[PDB]
Formats: C-alpha cells, structure tokens, sequence
C-alpha cells in the first residue's frame, strides 16, 4: 500500500520523540497538527508544484 | 460548537473570538462555526482565530 511509516510518527509523537523519515515523500505528514514530531529530509509531492 | 453558539445566542453575546490550538478538529471547528455563524442573518462578529 502506501504510507507504511504512519504509526511511528504517532507512537513517538505521544512522548514528543522526534522522528526523521528517510524515504517518505508522502505529503500527509506535512501537517504539524496530526504529526507533530515529524522531521522530513525532503519536500512532499505538494512542494513539487 | 453548535451548543456554544446556542448558548451565546441565548445570552445574545454577538461578538466573540476563538482561541484554539493545533489539537485535533481545530480546523473544522472553524469550518463548522463558519457555516453556523455565516448562515444566520444576524451581524455577529468573529474577531480573531
């Protein structure tokens, strides 16, 4: 499927442990609200615009 | 949010602001309010979000 690294952002997020994805270009992680510990190496497909 | 509006209407407090946080449902809360506040003829004022 897609967005395999959804759970970790939530799981670390409870304790506010920072998470850094290498391969997740997925855009849904850009909203700080839902994933607030997310750290992204590269910009989403949205930023491709 | 609707009940909050009804409560405000009951005391006729027309002018109000919303302080929110990034906590879940914040964006919609604004949306639901935007529809509920907007539909009515009355000139109540949203000051800040």
């Amino acid at each position: 499927d897609h967005l395999t690294p959804t759970p970790i952002s939530y799981t670390a997020g409870f304790y506010r442990i920072p998470v850094i994805g290498l391969t997740t270009r997925m855009s849904i992680y850009s909203d700080k609200s839902i994933h607030l510990s997310f750290l992204r190496t590269v910009p989403p497909y949205s930023h491709q615009a | 949010a609707s009940v909050m509006l009804n409560i405000m209407e009951e005391y006729d407090w027309y002018i109000f602001s919303i302080v929110t946080t990034y906590f879940p449902g914040y964006q919609d809360f604004e949306n639901k309010v935007r529809s509920t506040i907007e539909n009515s003829f009355v000139g109540w004022e949203l000051e800040e979000v």
